[PDB]
RNA sequence: GAACCGACUAAUGUUGAAAAAUUAGCGGAUGACUUGUGGCUGGGGGUGAAAGGCCAAUCAACUAUUUAGCACACGGCGGGUGCUAACGUCCGUCGAAGAUGAAGGAACUAGGCAAAAUGGUGAUACCAGCUGGCUGCAACUGUUUAUUAAAAACACAGCACUGUGCAAACACGAAAGUGGACGUAUACGGUGUGACGCCUGCCCGGUGCCGGCGGUAAACGGCCUAAGGUAGCGAAAUUCCUUGUCGGGUAAGUUCCGACCUGCACGAAUGGCGUAAUGAUGGCCAGGCUGUCUCCACCCGAGACUCAGUGAAAUUGAACUCGCUGUGAAGAUGCAGUGUACCCGCGGCAAGACGGAAAGACCCCGUGAACCUUUACUAUAGCUUGACUGUCUGGUGGGUAGUUUGACUGGGGCGGUCUCCUCCUAAAGAGUAACGGAGGAACGGAUAAAAGGUACUCCGGGGAUAACAGGCUGAUACCGCCCAAGAGUUCAUAUCGACGGCGGUGUUUGGCACCUCGAUGUCGGCUCAUCACAUCCUGGGGCUGAAGUAGGUCCCAAGGGUAUGGCUGUUCGCCAUUUAAAGUGGUACGCGAGCUGGGUUUAGAACGUCGUGAGACAGUUCGGUCCCUAUCUGCC
RNA sequence: CGCGCGCAACCA
């Protein structure tokens, strides 16, 4: 189901802190509010 | 001529487990800066 | 008065005995 | 531990 | 307890994380002869202290 | 399983054949494949199954002093501090001792690495699975650090939360517009988790977010309080103590497997616990097999060696370039004393020339640099609020940027201190230092306005200042000796020897900061040793609390000898079984231009933990490039 | 044994 068209998607914890505000930690950190890459609120924030 | 492993019985480093073009040599000769030399008399190849 | 074991030598005159 | 660095001058 | 009786034995610490800790003796082990019984710390840096403190270990042991 | 695509191990190569290859093996090989041609995406930008990867061999783009870099050194005398230690530090003053003189068959090793072996169909060459058992982790096939890390990391199907009603949210765009999507909530974006099975407990006090004081945890989180950790699991990728305790396995098991629970510091979608299959995955055991090893031997080729032709390179102050002992900016070919040595090649070896290769990467320093970071400060794009898309305006705003984040300090950090007063230090005028001894009431003020991380790092410097080794020292350490209260039936001294005292050694832990930061490579193993004697055995004695046997202890003695395994990276240690004994030390804790790279000590990743976070941890866990053709000394 | 039974106890 990559046929379907659908690439990988990397998770914002697992990439660097200058790729994703997620981004960083030694071992599994996440010590932010969840967030787009482009550092908007992720759950709950309406539009 | 005859090396250290036939004329002094020396013996041989490890064959394998890692030993780089070190099979059949000498190995050490002296020590370090204090005696700063070889002992007269080191058994060495030569006939 | 002696200075502990392993003490560097400023911070303070050491303890009595 | 040190508690004795005060000293005034005149 | 009498000095004689029991043994100091000092030796490197395992797991020498750096160039000093490689090669200095600051593990200790109080082996009590008669008894038998051993006891060893490495827990501190310095020899010293740790000395000591298997040294309190082998007499709550004796105790 | 070929092509093709890859790149796990290996040895070679490391001035290469090659600015990452070689041969031997190894993985995928109808797909999330691979490839050709052309196009597009541009630098704070792209792209990234995410490694900070890749983006043309390039990629995180006296005093004062935010002042200590007017550094003093020694010797004398008066001191402080230290050990009335230091070539230490801070002021004032001019008895008796030491280190160059075939058979076996994992016993290898960190590890069966490498070999050997297995190999086909239902096999004589080449060709062509080693197999089985226990277990951690990850479901899986995949992807990843081009050029040290292929994994447990990323992705993954699946699950959940959340946004989004279409001119969608969101993203790129000063904007137009484009992508989303020619889709439309069974769709799309973002976040987390990660097949499947059983499940996923409590807390809304905090920080978010949503609604208007409430609500929300598969939001960030936590388990007298907001609530006190539920199921499960548990010395675990987490358990410091610890090699926990017991059991299994073994002759012996720091590893492994099963339990126990005392969880330093597990725990339920930063998921918990199971889990068949799968893995160049981690750990352990067994059979087979073997030169891995006991312990190497022979042979076959390619070099090495000699001749002929050609003909480099790093390096290089100059050299008429010995050993030792001392000395010395403190480890000497060059100094003193001394011993030795005809002159000159060649083949070798590699102990020294603190050898060559990199103006150390470690450490510190700089009122350096960068990135990253956040509730550091100041801004600001964006988003939002109103008043009159525009202007103004409040909020929000690491999304982005510019910065910031003191000094002293027996290296720095941490702790303490910083201004003023009094006393002592202070050596009978005044003054006079130390993270000196006692007490009291960033204080010459860098801005109005400021935390951090960097192991992704970088530059300039420093042996001005640390880690290694040397040196000085010897508190500690080790080894003696003196005194003898006693123990030893009696009896101090056969053997012990308290309370105390005096040394020696350099020998541990230290002190110092003298040597080196224009690099002196670090534990252990191996291969080689060599010296000391403070002798473990063997030799010779004395005394014995010595019947003998066997010891104990002391003296003399260094000629020779002085273990294999199990466990662990270990030294050490424990155990097994030996042995006449399994010496203790020095030798840059001998020996990496001799080997290894298991430990440590980069970049990946994870757990526990701390931190809001970046990250960090004398905590752990898996992975992780060891270069040098020898001029001189030395030696054969 | 530093700083408040807790924390720290570091870099090589
Ligand atoms: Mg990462
Ligand atoms: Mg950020
Ligand atoms: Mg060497
Ligand atoms: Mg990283
Ligand atoms: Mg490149
Ligand atoms: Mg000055
Ligand atoms: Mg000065
Ligand atoms: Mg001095
Ligand atoms: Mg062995
Ligand atoms: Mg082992
Ligand atoms: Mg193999
Ligand atoms: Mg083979
Ligand atoms: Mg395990
Ligand atoms: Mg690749
Ligand atoms: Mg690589
Ligand atoms: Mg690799
Ligand atoms: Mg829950
Ligand atoms: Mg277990
Ligand atoms: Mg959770
Ligand atoms: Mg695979
Ligand atoms: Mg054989
Ligand atoms: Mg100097
Ligand atoms: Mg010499
Ligand atoms: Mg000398
Ligand atoms: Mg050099
Ligand atoms: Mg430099
Ligand atoms: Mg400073
Ligand atoms: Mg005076
Ligand atoms: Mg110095
Ligand atoms: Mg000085
Ligand atoms: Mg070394
Ligand atoms: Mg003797
Ligand atoms: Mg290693
Ligand atoms: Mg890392």
């Amino acid at each position: 189901a990559r046929w379907r068209g659908v690439r990988p998607t990397v998770r914002g914890t697992a990439m660097n802190p200058v790729d994703h505000p997620h981004g960083g930690g030694e071992g599994r950190n996440f010590g932010k509010h969840p967030v787009t890459p482009w550092g908007v609120q992720t759950k709950g924030k309406k539009t | 001529f005859a090396g250290t492993v036939k004329r002094w019985n020396f013996r041989t480093q490890d064959a394998t487990h890692g030993n780089s073009l070190s099979h059949r040599v000498p190995g050490s000769i002296g020590q370090n800066q204090t005696p700063g030399k070889v002992f007269k008399g080191k058994k060495m190849a030569g006939q | 008065t002696e200075k502990p074991l392993a003490v560097r030598m400023g911070k303070g005159k050491g303890n009595v005995e | 531990s040190t508690r004795n660095g005060r000293d005034s001058e005149a | 307890i009498n000095p004689a009786d029991l043994r100091i034995d000092v030796y490197r610490t395992s797991g020498a994380g750096g160039q000093h800790v490689n090669r200095t003796e600051s593990a200790v082990r109080i082996t009590h002869i008669p008894t038998g019984i051993v006891t060893q710390c490495q827990n501190d840096r310095s020899q010293h202290k740790n000395k000591d403190q298997a040294m309190k270990q082998m007499k709550a042991k004796l105790y």
